[PDB]
């Protein structure tokens, strides 16, 4: 009965909300030089988070260049 | 823990003038006159000597090898 | 152009507009035409622009308006105060305000913490101060202990003794022989001795050692005149009409009191308006109460969310609270109720009844892990397969 | 100095700064969150 | 960084020295703060300490700032004027980029500031895939064990309010936990795969 | 005409189709991402998906 | 109560005894228990404080101590019960015949961290609370023993400085021997959009010269546990064979 | 403002959608420029704050003028794609050309915008009334006639040319924004985004290169003002003492329904509040428009008049839960007052300002006051959170059907027309279903042109 | 005095069979999917109605000048 | 050690533990409060002996009759009854006490 009740219980702790992958957290600092619909991302976070992309006929060369860059150069 | 070498703002080297200032101000001479004698015109430098506290001397007693 | 032509044009091509819109457009066009000479084409173009704006301002189907309303009510609630004002100002009665008032309204408490009514006088006595005071005197109610300047539980001879204050008499034009007459009419076998600012009670039972104090308090608490439950009353002027504010609440009896305008009298107790005037009047009262409470704090909230809340609460013919014993408790889904509160009781009750959950809501679908039926989750798509590139 | 009450309840009477606190409990040094008014620090003149 | 008057903030920009404006008496600010928080915060004591610090650093000895018996403001204002500066504590500065003096006199002084132990080097945290908890098979908790950020139910309600159903299902299933099971539709019980 | 939910759903379907191997119905600059390709197809008006409304 | 006060001030009984009387209910309360919070006060008699200039001189020269002043009947501690019957003046120049006690130092009513803020009466109370709370979080040479300390976390400011504007209490309590901050040349100006909403802008050259530079410490622990049955851990280079 | 975030240590999370459909949903539904208008009240939520408003006022105030290099540099910094400067507004001595702030600001507005209203800086209603009369008599006034009657309190824009008024929180501030609200509705979200970026950068540059600061002398009142304030305080204290003396001998008139003590307390509080307002009245009038703090307060960028009157003139009464301080010893708050004293000073009235310093009793009373606010916020947050959770669980699954009705998931009809008019509050013209005046006016100016 | 004169009470009227069926058809709803009004409601007494009946309510909302709300009578 | 170290804490398994001071109600104190919910008057005392605490209360209800609450007692007993249980049975003794 305890597992199914409370804020830390199953229903409210592991069903209505949960911890997720591909997420980052850090402090914020002002930047008036970027557009309102843009966010500045640390290079350390950018090389940690990834966006899966499929290879197509119109993006093959860019993906090939990134694969050549490896996991250490920024656009890799 | 020890006197800094240069004033944080302007960069003038004031690392050698701390002991002289302390001795003369202890002897009885007016602190402002001592500072003016040392040539610290801008108060950015005078702050560094006036507010400094010597803390190297009481941490030397603990050694780590 | 003539006003009749404008009126015909408005209803000709702007027929889809809401009624208030069609009337406001006519009023504004009439006002503007005299100051600036308007041509026929200008009127037509203005009407077309209004129609286009109305068309582009409509709500998009599939919009989850309920969550938006809930958030638009909850978010300003972090900015309201708790201590309210706590000031009297003669013409005002202290009442709960801020967040606790909103909580009271939403939870639809059977009896509010600070009941209050606003009584409008009929055309007679409405504008006269003295006549309004007379009507308030008719409405205002008191008991014996209030009139007492002092009270004496005399023990040597075992008689109740009361000392009377002139001010409690003069507040209402009441006089002592009237109080005595009501005392004799409402009880028997009691002395009720008439004295200058003094009254003595000594029945046979209170004459002995056992039945003085208990019967003394019963005599002390009797009301000789006035409406039940209305502890206090205050008169003040709004604009050019005088109105009456009252402590406590009895909506049933006030509408029958002479001099009261029954078409405009309100009370802050929702469960009274519901029983006296019906469910729709209760809905209107809830809307007005929430609007006034949030307006007094300086916060701006659109009326539409409050309409959604009021319509949701006043749906089963009664005024249900929002919470465990109300709207949430009426939800058909077992899992939706279980995730809110008292999960185990709901689960076991559903097991007993053999209840069936159809997963028609949002919370259950989120629990399962399948798209919710709101927003993009309700759109259905089709395509013609033989697609050839161009 | 820590009060033994429950943090979650409002406790408006207990969290308030009493007039007798003068010279016995600091009026300003208090926590920020739910412990505000329930955790307090002795003044400098204080003696136990 | 936080002063002792309750004013706190974070470093927004690190500026090269030659870009910083300089007073016509030869002073370059160590720190620049916005004049906007001062009226709302109503911390006049920080403004008084700013004058007192420069007065102490210029006269060669420290200034007493005891609560109710410290050196009064009027004494410090007169002493600052005695030393050759303006009693308001305002100095003329030149813009570090255009090389011309600003139109208004600028309040500049010396203020004690403290570095707090809330450093970004200990707060930054990102999880790509990480490990998972044994029971719920969800991302762990905390920076120390490559945990994932909490996606609270309020965030779910926000997502619902935006109407983004597919974004919600993406956030709630693939990134955290998902699996396939065998269900016998005849009786509803979960079947066994051997 | 289109609700923003319908537009988002159509673009999301087209982007997934393009990524899974469907040909692009309009010429695109090299190096573009499939989502931007779908958005380009959309604002150019070449949409092969229609929405069912009761 | 007068009889007991005379003995308490003379020295016939212990100082921990406090006596107060309530006129309305005709009750006399005598307190001698444990855990009461009291404050010292100067006894005022016939409109003249019992503390004299030569007593201050003797305290300064080291001839007379605080405990001696307690035993001499010049200063007594008042708990809450006894303070009900008192009428304390704030300053020596406002003492009259009605007053029964004189405040030692009004500035000492504040706590220890709250005493750090200079001119605290010129700030709003919430800001003073925030400053007092944050004063316990800043870095600095907390203790000279830090080098051999084995704390889980630690910090060390490289160039701590004494505040130029300070309260005289902090020197007495020993804070100046262990400062936790530095003096900055601060200009109040909207330099750019990079300092709005409580953001601050700092000079690069000053940072490179040793401004606010700090060091962070963290201690790790490892035991060579001995299990039941004789099996035990071992410190060694892990071979590639081990799982 | 939408995030309610300030850069004092706040941490904010970031999430990356992993699938193409999720990315499309985020790109189409959740773009920032889509949510400029708040759904709660149909007004802007994203807008200029603090330095943006202050720099706008500095740029558009009367008498502001700029040189060739300043204009070119600020236009390049803002990102405006200009390739030819307009005609100079005036010629300085030595023959240098000068450009006014109105001309520079007008280059960011859409070419055909027209609007007029009253901003927060209105102080002489006759000036605004004359401009309103001139605009009302003919819907297109002569610009050279408006420029003779130009007044900072009345904003008026003619075909993208700013002819009168000054920038204020009503211009593009989130709560009172009108220009931004008009742009986002009449030109789409992208034009609003471009306008917002350009105005923010321009105002930031202006405030950077003009110099803006506050100091210890911003509250330096002249001696006559201090004498007036002391006079007001003494009169209030004497009135309170007279009221207490009248009460102590039973001569006080008991107000209706209240106990005599409560009547005395209410009268005392009314007198003290009146006194504080009277002190603020002169404190405001002696600090002119040239003070930077007054600029920050009047334009709505930061703070309000209460902060100024507390810092310069008088703190006023301190109270807890709406009543005067009483939680001390028997009959007195502090042991430094005689028991039974009901005077203003002995119950919490602080006569000093933050600048002049507080006596220890006043300091203790002020701490008593602040603690109530701290605990109020602490409890109010949790109460509001719980109430919002109940509301969310109650109203979660309601939605608008294709037929316009709002239906429960079980099919029960809640509304036969959403909001009883069918208009989304976000798309509404500030609560109104449609703004008839604005449409008529803009149509007339479009066609009469 | 009748409750229909009060400002809080909108105008109620009884729908006959034809408009009842037309309303049920235009929203494609069964009779059980309408908002409920109790037979003990004072408006039901004053107007006069029986369970299973449908009442048309003309509201005076601020957003739209006239709005029509329908309730089904239930005991 | 650091000479500035004030001491006054404990070291348990290498960790520094400090005992904060709890702020309790004064023992053996008769505090009187109003029970307006049931319209009563209550006096409360906390009696301490060998660390044990016992909350003993005497109350006057609306009837004007005194009742005494004792630990490990299900329902409040009559005041005169419990006083009789402690001897002092004389009615005049009650009135004088
Ligand atoms: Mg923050
Ligand atoms: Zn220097
Ligand atoms: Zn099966």
């Amino acid at each position: 009965a305890q597992r199914l009740k409370g804020k830390e219980g199953r229903f409210r702790g592991n069903l209505s909300g949960k911890r997720v992958n591909f997420s980052a957290r850090t402090v914020i600092s002002p930047d008036p030089m970027i557009s309102i619909n843009e966010v500045g991302v640390p290079v350390e976070v950018a090389m940690e988070l990834t966006v899966p992309e499929k290879v197509t006929e119109f993006n093959i060369e860019r993906l090939r260049k990134m694969v050549l860059n490896g996991p250490d150069k920024y656009p890799g | 823990m020890i006197v800094p070498v240069r004033c944080f703002t302007c960069g003038k080297v004031i690392g050698d003038k701390y002991y002289e200032f302390k001795r003369r101000v202890e002897a009885g001479e007016d602190p402002e006159k001592v500072l003016d004698d040392l040539g610290l015109e801008r108060y950015c430098c005078r702050r560094m000597l006036l507010s400094h506290v010597e803390l190297i001397d009481d941490i030397m007693h603990y050694r780590v090898y | 152009v003539s006003l009749s032509t404008i009126k015909s044009l408005i209803e000709k091509k702007g027929a889809n507009l809401p009624e208030n819109v069609k009337s406001e457009l006519y009023e504004k066009l009439k006002k503007y035409n005299e100051k600036y000479k308007l041509t026929k084409a200008e009127i037509e173009a203005i009407i077309d622009d209004v129609v286009k704006e109305y068309e582009r301002a409509l709500v998009e189907p599939g919009e989850p308006v309920g969550t938006v309303a809930a958030q638009s009510i909850g978010e300003p609630s972090t900015q309201m105060t708790l201590n309210t004002f706590h000031y009297a100002g003669v013409a005002e009665i202290n009442v709960t305000l801020g967040l606790p008032r909103i909580i009271e309204i939403v939870d639809a408490r059977k009896n509010p913490s600070t009941p209050m009514m606003t009584v409008y006088l009929d055309e007679e006595h409405r504008y006269d101060r003295a006549k309004a005071e007379e009507v308030a005197r008719r409405i205002e109610g008191t008991t014996l202990e209030n009139l007492a300047r002092s009270t004496t539980l005399d023990l040597i001879n075992f008689e109740f003794i009361v000392e009377i204050d002139p001010e409690r008499l003069e507040r209402s034009g009441l006089t002592m022989e009237k109080v005595v007459k009501k005392l004799e009419s409402s009880f028997k076998s009691a002395e009720f001795e008439v004295d200058g600012y003094t009254l003595i009670v000594r029945p046979k039972k209170a004459d002995k050692i056992s039945d003085l104090r208990r019967f003394a308090e019963k005599i002390k608490k009797h009301r000789l005149k006035g409406l039940s439950g209305v502890g206090k009353t205050i008169v003040r002027k709004e604009g050019d009409e005088y109105v009456i504010y009252t402590e406590g609440s009895n909506f049933k009896q006030v509408l029958k009191v002479p001099g009261v305008d029954p078409t405009r009298t309100r009370t802050n107790n929702i469960h009274e308006i519901a029983e006296v005037l019906g469910i729709e009047a209760a809905r209107n009262a809830i809307i007005d109460e929430i609007v006034s409470t949030m307006q007094e704090q300086g916060l701006e909230v659109d009326i539409r969310h409050i309409m959604l809340v009021a319509d949701m609460m006043t749906l089963d013919g009664i005024v249900r609270p929002i919470g465990r014993h109300g709207v949430v408790g009426e939800k058909s889904s077992v899992l939706a109720r279980a995730a809110f509160e008292i999960t185990v009781q709901h689960l076991f009750e559903a097991a007993e009844k053999g209840e069936v959950d159809n997963l028609n809501g949002v919370i259950e679908n989120v629990l399962i892990g399948q798209p919710v039926p709101v927003g993009t989750g309700m759109v259905k798509l089709t395509m013609k397969l033989p697609l050839r590139p161009q | 100095v820590t009060s033994p009450l429950d943090r979650e309840q409002p406790h408006f009477e207990a969290r308030d700064l009493h007039g007798t606190h003068w010279g016995r409990i600091c009026p300003t040094e208090t926590p920020e969150g739910p412990n505000c008014g329930l955790v307090k620090n002795l003044a400098l003149m204080a003696q136990i | 960084f936080a002063s002792r008057h309750g004013q706190k903030g974070v470093i927004g920009l690190i500026v090269p020295q030659e870009d910083m404006p300089w007073t016509e008496s030869g002073i370059v600010p160590d720190l620049i703060v916005n004049p906007h928080g001062i009226p709302s915060r109503m911390t006049v004591g920080q403004l008084i300490e700013a004058i007192g610090g420069k007065v102490a650093s210029l006269k060669g000895r420290r200034v007493d700032g005891t609560a109710f018996i410290g050196e009064p403001e009027e004494k410090l204002r007169k002493e600052l004027e005695e030393l050759g500066f303006k009693h308001t504590g305002r100095e003329i500065m030149y813009d570090g980029i255009t090389g011309k003096r600003l139109e208004a006199d600028i309040f500049i002084g010396v203020i004690y500031y403290q570095r707090l132990h809330h450093m970004v080097a200990d707060k930054i945290h990102a999880r790509s895939r990480g490990p998972v908890q044994v029971l719920t098979k969800q991302p762990t908790e905390g920076r120390a064990r490559e945990g994932g950020l909490r996606f609270g139910e309020m965030e779910r309600d926000v997502l619902v309010g935006h109407g983004a159903a597919m974004l919600l299902i993406e956030r709630l299933l693939e990134e955290s936990d998902k699996t396939e099971v065998w269900v016998c539709e005849n009786c509803g019980h979960i079947a066994l795969e051997d | 005409k289109y609700t923003r939910f319908e537009k988002a759903r159509i673009i999301g379907a087209r982007a997934l189709q393009i990524s899974m191997g469907a040909p692009v119905l309009i010429d695109v600059p090299p190096g573009i991402t499939p989502l931007e390709a779908a958005i380009l197809e959309f604002e150019k008006g070449v949409i092969p998906i229609t929405v069912i409304r009761p | 109560v007068q009889r007991i006060r005379q003995d308490r001030r003379s020295g016939k009984i212990s100082d921990v005894i406090n006596v107060a009387y309530y006129e309305d209910v005709k009750e006399v309360y005598v307190n001698s228990d444990d855990g009461r919070v009291r404050r010292p006060l100067i006894i005022v008699e016939n409109g003249v404080p019992k503390l004299t200039k030569e007593h201050v001189q003797a305290v300064k020269e080291g001839r007379l101590k605080w405990s001696d002043l307690i035993k001499m009947g010049i200063i007594e501690y008042l708990d809450a019960e006894e303070e009900e019957n008192a009428y304390v003046a704030m300053w020596p120049w406002e003492v009259t015949e009605e007053h029964t006690h004189l405040e030692l130092m009004p500035a000492a009513i504040l706590g220890l961290p709250a005493s750090l803020v200079p001119y605290p009466e010129h700030n709003a109370a919430p800001r003073n609370t925030y400053g007092a709370g944050m004063a316990k979080q800043s870095l600095g040479l907390g203790w000279a023993n830090f080098r051999i300390r084995v704390d889980t976390r630690g910090h060390l400011l490289h160039y701590p400085q004494i505040p130029l504007v300070n309260s005289r209490i902090m020197k007495a309590v020993g804070y100046e021997d262990r400062p936790a901050g530095q003096n900055f040349v601060v200009a109040v100006l909207a330099y750019q959009g990079y300092n709005m909403e409580d953001a601050i802008i700092i000079n690069k050259a000053s940072i490179e010269r040793g401004l606010a530079r700090s060091t962070f410490f963290r201690t790790y622990e490892a035991e060579e546990k001995k299990y039941l049955g004789g099996q035990t851990d071992k410190f060694e280079i892990p071979d590639p064979t081990v799982r | 403002p939408p995030y309610n975030a300030d850069f004092d240590g706040d941490e904010m999370n970031l999430h990356v959608p992993q699938t193409e459909e999720a990315q499309a949903e985020a790109r189409i539904l959740m773009e920032v420029q889509n949510h400029i208008i708040s759904p709660r009240y149909g007004g802007p939520i994203i807008g200029g704050i603090q330095d943006h408003i202050s720099g706008g006022y500095l740029l558009t105030r009367e008498g502001a003028y700029f040189t060739r290099d300043e204009v070119e540099q600020m236009l390049m910094f803002a990102g405006v794609d200009i390739t030819e400067l307009p005609e100079p507004d005036k010629y300085d001595e030595n023959g240098n050309p000068l450009w006014s702030g109105k001309t520079i600001f007008s280059l960011l507005l859409p070419e055909d915008l027209t609007v007029w209203y009253r901003n927060k800086l209105c102080d002489e209603p006759e000036r605004c009334e004359a401009l309103e009369k001139l605009i009302e008599e003919k819907l297109m006034p002569d610009p050279e006639e408006v420029r003779k009657l130009a007044y900072d309190g009345f904003v008026y824009i003619q075909n993208g040319k700013l002819l009168s008024g000054a920038i204020d929180k009503k211009a593009y501030g989130r709560e009172d924004g009108i220009i931004l609200d008009l742009i986002v509705r009449e030109y789409g979200v992208e034009r609003a985004r471009q306008f917002l970026d350009q105005v923010t950068k321009l105002t930031i540059w202006v405030i950077t290169h003009k110099g803006f600061t506050t100091g210890i002398d911003d509250e330096d009142l002249p001696e006559e003002a201090r004498d007036r304030i002391r006079e007001i305080i003494r009169e209030a204290e004497e009135r309170v003492n007279k009221l207490i003396e009248a009460y102590k001998r039973g001569e006080l008139e008991p107000l209706p329904g209240k106990s005599l003590e409560d009547t005395l307390e209410s009268l005392i509080m009314a007198v003290l509040a009146e006194a504080r307002d009277n002190a603020g009245a002169v404190a405001e009038k002696y600090l002119g428009m040239d003070n930077h703090t007054v600029i920050m307060a009047k334009t709505g960028a930061r703070g309000k008049i209460l902060n100024i009157t507390q810092m310069a003139a008088l703190l006023g009464q301190q109270s807890i839960r709406g009543k005067r301080l009483y939680r001390g010893f028997r009959g007195r708050v502090l042991s430094h007052f005689k028991p039974g004293d009901l005077g203003a000073r002995a119950k919490g009235f602080v006569v000093n300002s933050y600048k002049s310093g507080l006596t220890p009793q006043e300091y203790f009373f002020h701490a008593m006051g602040g603690r109530e606010g701290l605990v109020d916020t602490a409890v109010r947050t949790a109460q509001s959170g719980y109430m919002q959770r109940r509301l969310i669980n109650a109203l979660q699954d309601l939605k608008v059907e294709y037929d316009g009705t709002v239906r429960s998931p079980e099919g029960i009809i809640v509304q036969f027309k959403y909001g009883e008019d069918g208009v989304d509050p976000m798309k509404s013209w500030r609560g109104k279903t449609v703004d008839v005046d604005r449409i008529i006016v803009r149509t007339l100016l479009k066609m009469r042109g | 005095f009748s409750i229909f004169d009060h400002v809080l009470v909108p105008e109620h009227r009884v729908l006959s069979e034809e408009e009842k069926k037309a309303l049920l058809e235009k929203y494609k709803i069964t009779l059980a999917q309408l908002p409920q009004i109790k037979a003990s409601d004072p408006a039901v007494k004053a107007l006069g109605a029986k369970p299973g009946d449908v009442i048309e309510i003309k509201r005076k909302s601020p957003t739209a000048g006239v709005y029509y709300y329908y309730r089904v009578v239930v005991e | 050690e650091d000479p500035k170290d004030p001491g006054g804490y404990f070291i348990i398994n290498g960790s520094e533990r400090v005992i904060v001071s709890i702020e309790d109600i004064a023992p053996n104190r008769t505090l009187v409060e109003k029970d307006e919910r049931q319209e009563k008057y209550i006096a409360k005392v906390f009696s301490y002996r060998h660390g044990y605490r016992a909350l003993v209360a005497v109350e006057r209800r609306k009837d004007g009759i005194l009742y005494v609450d004792i630990p490990n007692v299900p329902k409040p007993v009559k005041f005169v009854y419990v006083m009789r249980a402690l001897g002092l049975e004389r009615d005049k003794d009650i009135v004088e006490a």
